Parts: C-alpha cells; sequence; structure tokens
C-alpha cells in the first residue's frame, strides 16, 4: 500500500497578551511521531512514537531549531492577514497549514502537498504539479503573485519530491516492526431489539490499522445503503482504530443480512452473519 | 468560519466489570479549536484526564481525543461534557456500552 | 523532518 508523511501546524492569536498558541505534529500514515507546543515547558520537538527515539540529538536539535522557525512564520503570518483582511487586533483567528508526500507500494514519489487555511477557509494551496497556486480569494492572490517572484513553488517541489521522501523512507525502514505491519480487524456483530417488529444488527471492526476501512451490508447479496448508519472512524488510543455499521431490519429476518469488511490486513473480505 | 463538534463516547476495549480500561471522548469536526472537554463519572468531573495534540482533517476541521484509565462496573454511569462557542447548553454524550 | 524553512504570506 501507499505511504505518507504530513506536518499539520496551527497557530491561534492571543490578542491580550502575548504570542500565538503554536501546536504541530507530524504523521508517518495513521501514526503520530512528533509533536510541538509552545505552550508546553521543554520547547522542544518530542518524540511520540519508539522508533523516532531511536534518532540521536543532532535530530532533535535539527527539528527544534525548524519547527521554532515554523512558528515564527506562523505569527508574521498572523499579523500579515489581519492588514490583508482589515481586521482589528481585538479578535483571536487562526493559521493551519499542512504539508508532505505521498508515496506508492514501491516507494517512489507520488504526491506532494502545500496548503494553507485562514480562520478555516481554504487560503492558498499548491496544485498536484507543484508548479502553481490555487488562490481561494484577493489576499490569497497577493501572496501567490509574491511567492512566484521569489520561486517558492521550486523550493517547495524540491523538498516534497527529494528530502521529504528520503526523511519518509528513513522512518519506515527504522519503524517497520509497527509501520510496516498492517493489524487486520477484529470483527463480531451485535444485535439490539428496540420492539417486537424491530431489530438493529451492528458490525464491528476493532483493533485495526491503518485507519482505511469499508464496512458494507447486503441483504440476500445485494447491497443495501437505506436503514443503515455508519460512525465515523475513531481512535483507539492504543494506536489502532475503530468503526461499526448498523442496519435496521425486521425481527426474525436477521440472517438475511450480511457485513461486509474490506480492509488492507485482509487478503481476501469478511462475511459476518447473525 | 464556525462549526459544530461531533462526540463519540467509548472504550478502548470491550468493557467488563472489574477489568481496567480507557474511557475516550473523540470530539471531531470543529472550529476554531478552543474546546472544554470534561468526562463524568455519576456527573462529577474526573480529573485524571488526558489529550491528544490539536490536529485536523483535510477539510481543516480539528479533532481530539480525550482520555482516561477506568475500571468499569454495573451501577457506575460515565460521560462527556463538551462545550464550544456553537454550543447555546454544554453538550453531554453518555456511554452507552454498546460492544 | 521538517522542510528547512517554509515560506511567509
Amino acid at each position: 500500500g501507499s505511504h505518507s508523511m504530513r506536518y499539520f501546524f496551527t497557530s491561534v492569536s492571543r490578542p491580550g497578551r502575548g504570542e500565538p498558541r503554536f501546536i504541530a505534529v507530524g504523521y508517518v500514515d495513521d501514526t503520530q511521531f512528533v509533536r510541538f507546543d509552545s505552550d508546553a515547558a521543554s520547547q522542544r520537538m518530542e518524540p511520540r512514537a519508539p522508533w523516532i527515539e531511536q534518532e540521536g540529538p543532532e535530530y532533535w536539535d535539527g527539528e527544534t531549531r525548524k519547527v521554532k522557525a515554523h512558528s515564527q512564520t506562523h505569527r508574521v503570518d498572523l499579523g500579515t492577514l489581519r492588514g490583508y483582511y482589515n481586521q482589528s487586533e481585538a479578535g483571536s483567528h487562526t493559521v493551519q497549514r499542512m504539508y508532505g508526500c505521498d508515496v506508492g507500494s514501491d516507494w517512489r514519489f507520488l504526491r506532494g502537498y502545500h496548503q494553507y487555511a485562514y480562520d478555516g477557509k481554504d487560503y492558498i494551496a499548491l496544485k498536484e504539479d507543484l508548479r502553481s497556486w490555487t488562490a481561494a480569494d484577493m489576499a490569497a492572490q497577493t501572496t501567490k503573485h509574491k511567492w512566484e517572484a521569489a520561486h517558492v513553488a521550486e523550493q517547495l517541489r524540491a523538498y516534497l519530491e527529494g528530502t521529504c521522501v528520503e526523511w519518509l523512507r528513513r522512518y519506515l525502514e527504522n519503524g517497520k516492526e509497527t509501520l510496516q505491519r498492517t493489524d487486520a480487524p477484529k470483527t463480531h456483530m451485535t444485535h439490539h431489539a428496540v420492539s417486537d417488529h424491530e431489530a438493529t444488527l451492528r458490525c464491528w471492526a476493532l483493533s485495526f490499522y491503518p485507519a482505511e476501512i469499508t464496512l458494507t451490508w447486503q441483504r440476500d447479496g445485494e447491497d443495501q445503503t437505506q436503514d443503515t448508519e455508519l460512525v465515523e472512524t475513531r481512535p483507539a488510543g492504543d494506536g489502532t482504530f475503530q468503526k461499526w455499521a448498523a442496519v435496521v431490519v425486521p425481527s426474525g429476518q436477521e440472517q438475511r443480512y450480511t457485513c461486509h469488511v474490506q480492509h488492507e490486513g485482509l487478503p481476501k473480505p469478511l462475511t459476518l452473519r447473525w | 468560519i464556525q462549526r459544530t463538534p461531533k462526540i463519540q463516547v467509548y472504550s478502548r476495549h470491550p468493557a467488563e466489570n472489574g477489568k481496567s480500561n480507557f474511557l475516550n471522548c473523540y470530539v471531531s469536526g470543529f472550529h476554531p479549536s478552543d474546546i472544554e472537554v470534561d468526562l463524568l463519572k455519576n456527573g462529577e468531573r474526573i480529573e485524571k484526564v488526558e489529550h491528544s495534540d490539536l490536529s485536523f482533517s483535510k477539510d481543516w476541521s480539528f479533532y481530539l481525543l480525550y482520555y482516561t484509565e477506568f475500571t468499569p462496573t454495573e451501577k457506575d454511569e460515565y460521560a462527556c461534557r463538551v462545550n464550544h462557542v456553537t454550543l447555546s447548553q454544554p453538550k453531554i454524550v453518555k456511554w452507552d456500552r454498546d460492544m | 523532518g521538517l522542510k528547512e524553512g517554509i515560506p511567509a504570506l
């Protein structure tokens, strides 16, 4: 399967006193591996997976240096946007940035990302060709012009196509025991009777990794989306994920229905029946 | 922009009385990031509650996991209380114990 | 690992 490395940055201005709250997190696939929080005592990039703790002091000094510089960029960004949108210094505002790279099963570059939002709305995004920009409004147009004049797309492309994938490959090897392991879902069904005429069947998928999964219901071998509910995939808290799907059925016809589970860790999809 | 949080309250493992477990309150799909989340045991706020590092989805909406160690019993009721700018009253979601 | 520098808006 494909793999990814992604960094997520959030800065929130604090108008009453002091500088913005800055939080940075890094993921390989669905595994968080580093964090920085401006409100934390260390003022260091910190590990959040065992395999990154293998990295020595020079790594941690470099990532701390870079993340603090990222923090200052976002501080300045909040100021710039306040000017572009003619807002006062009274209100709190948010900037968000995400960047990173995808590789395929062969670990070769697949796609790169670098995109930005202000107060939860699209601001500017690097297009898939890594050579042009999607600017959502006239403020973002001004940024696009600046970045086009300074050859920013070329700088980001070099990182996203090269250094980024080199980092990802290094992490995939160093964290092979978990990062290259798939955890297949542990599945079971439950039954809930609301009346003498109605029953709910729920199909559970637990303790799986990666997070991507498909749960589907069939009646008599054909798909059914009606009278079905599918919850958002949720973290178990131990690195794995959970999901359920439910279908409302006439009491006594439970046996007609089947839940089907598709996941990377399953060579063949599973079928469950009450 | 303002987006109201989605809330799920659940255990890490299938719950059994007397067996140590983790109680999770997953809050997602919200903006802005300022949010107040408490875990409740029989209406009272639990003190030893940790949470994940703030991150966000493709659509820029935030998500957080709040969690604490707990040992379920037959009698004890658990819940998650969330306050956010989009909510007029704090939202209380009860742990159903369905799995 | 993070990029060596990110662009300001």
